[PDB]
RNA sequence: GGGCAGUUUGACUGGGGCGGUCGCCUCCUAAAAGGUAACGGAGGCGCCCAAAGGUCCCCUCAGGCGGGACGGAAAUCCGCCGGAGAGCGCAAGGGUAGAAGGGGGCCUGACUGCGAGGCCUGCAAGCCGAGCAGGGGCGAAAGCCGGGCCUAGUGAACCGGUGGU
RNA sequence: GUAAGAGGAGGUAUAGGGAGCGACGCUUGCCCGGUGCCGGAAGGUCAAGGGGAGGGGUGCAAGCCCCGAACCGAAGCCCCGG
RNA sequence: GGCGUGCCUAUUGAAGCAUGAGCCGGCGACUCACGGUCGUGGGCGAGCUUAAGCCGUUGAGGCGGAGGCGUAGGGAAACCGAG
RNA sequence: AGCCAUGGGGGAAUCUGGGCGGACCACCGCCUAAGGCUAAGUACUCCGGGUGACCGAUAGCGCACCAGUACCGUGAGGGAAA
RNA sequence: AACCUGGGGAACUGAAACAUCUCAGUACCCAGAGGAGAGGAAAGAGAAAUCGACUCCCUGAGUAGCGGCGAGCGAAAGGGGA
């Protein structure tokens, strides 16, 4: 699948990529967004 | 008659041969698994690709069951 | 028969509307050390006068080298050429509109 | 007579001071997907061509 | 809606047509640098993984023989022998246990901003990367991390879709 | 033939147009799924238009200006049958 | 007596049994405008230069800076500027 | 995608009016549609004159000459030599 | 003769195919005009609380921009002059 993560508090964006039927249901990672240092994240 | 293909040669080998002055971070060895290693001053990546860590000579030294390494001695 | 190299992307947008060109003023830089050349109260007027201008109305007199401890009336300065200046004469901001 | 400056030349073409025709870098818009940050990055150059960029100074000179 | 109108209707090719093929990886042909052709000899790709990634820690095969309730040539167990004939997602090749293989813990550097210097190269493109800044991750520290052992898993540009500044 | 019109025909289905076979004798079989043609007040689909819940731009406002869901919309095709 | 395979063209290859020409004479094919990019001969130089025209000339040139190229670049732009 | 023009449909106002300033709205500015005429500068070269680093009879117009003739074609038309 | 305005309006061709595009509102057909023709007293231009009928030359300028953003196409104000 195409994913694109995008940024709590905010709405930032990263390159990525989903499975969908494999254990990819939920996607809560990590990363480090721009305005300020460091959120989580989420699918779509 | 399926047997015309083949593959858009890599064109590895060594590039830098022992006795030779290479400048900071070029390349030194393209090859395919490990018939070469790092050595003084001397990183990889990805592919295996043995480049220097600063400049200086390019020599090569052989340790048999340890294989075969290439690492650049400096000048400064 | 291929494709020229017409593969390099345009980037250049902004390129154009439909109306076009938009009136907007065109600031000139001129060097400053091309202005010490000759001396007095120098004015854009006196500046195209001379040969460095051709009618971009706002000039922008900046660079390096020795300003003159004269007066260069002119519609915008250099954060440079200002305090340089400043070390020589005067210099007033521009008019208005 | 008088050579029309080729317009889909200079929409993304820009010709330097020194004379060396700068273009954009092809390879990002379309292919993308998650390529590495280090590939969409090393894409948002620019960068210089070689004797096609003397066929290029051929098509502007007005400009 | 061939009544009528403007056109298209690929190339390669021991003529052409039929047939077959067209891009990418592997080996050979390739004559010990690289490169190297033929409707030459043989195969693979259009993917896959949040675990198959990271890092710290720990452990090392296949095969054989001997014994061992089911089992039975081969499950699982132990002894013994076993430098790699295993494994490493998938073709091949090089490579590899002095780990890149196998298990576990914590994690997500499948980072943002640049890129020294090179590899390759007609162009375009592809490729490798030390190191700096910020902010982090595993580790006591040294350190290591810009995805996967690597080499296929792909598409200039134009024209458009959604988001923000 | 752009049209006016003209042929058709100053003819009227025992007629005119198109089609195929081709004196005359004996005959001309089964298939309607595809296609064509014919038929079918439903239904599905369907354009312009109609409709204006909702919302956009703007103005101090009145207002102005735009986007637009439900619903109503023919032939056509789909569907049934010859 | 010795030696000796026409011409052009086209070609891997021609005396060629490949092309073209019976012969002679005349006609016959890389030009010109505008704009480029080199080179070159000059003039002027942080400047260089007019276009149309106006006046004059009847083969006489001159005035005409509108404009043009040049002096600052970068950047998609806003902007900034030896950055 | 404004403006000018207009095939089709709807359809004002008399200056507290209508247009335009690039969809649109507000402000601010420009302007007077839906009537009409106007010299000059401009193009041209059958015609006359001047001149040529234009031709000199296979050139120069096709035609230096009794040539758009002879001659060819039904015809349009073509078209010499000298 | 040619030039001019309006009514109509090609394809080859270029895009190294070919439809949009180009060739082009050219060729040609038609009607009308005169020594010219057209154009013309701003519902203008467009950013200067500014220029001020029209026509043409130069310029602006291969610019703004148009374009299967391909081939290619190509203005206006402003400035200079008649």
């Amino acid at each position: 699948l195409l994913l694109e993560c995008t940024e709590c508090k905010r709405r930032n964006y990263a390159t990525e990529k989903n499975k969908r039927n494999t254990p990819n249901k939920l996607e809560l990672r990590k990363y480090c967004p721009w305005c300020r240092k460091h959120t989580v994240h989420r699918e779509v | 008659t399926k047997n015309g293909r083949d593959s858009q040669a890599k064109r590895l080998g060594v590039k830098r041969y022992e006795g030779q002055v290479v400048r900071a971070g070029n390349i030194l060895v393209r090859q395919r698994g490990t018939r070469f290693k790092p050595g003084k001053n001397v990183g990889m990546g990805r592919d295996f690709t043995l480049f220097a860590l600063v400049d200086g000579v390019v020599e090569f030294q052989d340790r048999g069951r340890l294989g075969r390494y290439v690492h650049v001695r400096p000048l400064a | 028969g291929r494709s020229t190299t017409l593969m390099r992307l345009p980037k250049r947008g902004m390129q154009g509307q439909v109306p076009g060109e938009i009136k907007r003023p065109r600031y000139q830089g001129v060097n400053l050390k091309d202005l010490a050349r000759f001396e007095g109260e120098v004015t854009p007027e006196l500046l195209v006068r001379a040969g460095l201008l051709k009618k971009g109305y706002r000039l922008k007199i900046l660079g390096e080298g020795e300003a003159k401890p004269l007066k260069v009336v002119a519609h915008a300065f250099s954060k440079s050429a200002l305090e340089k200046l400043k070390a020589a004469g005067g210099e007033p901001v521009l008019l208005e509109a | 007579p008088k050579m029309k400056t080729h317009k889909g030349a200079k929409k993304r073409v820009k010709i330097t001071a020194s004379g060396k025709v700068v273009a954009m870098k092809t390879g990002k818009r379309h292919l993308n997907w998650q390529k590495s940050g280090k590939e969409i990055r090393q894409k948002g150059r620019k960068f210089v061509l070689a004797k096609p960029e003397a066929e290029r100074i051929k098509l502007l000179l007005p400009y």
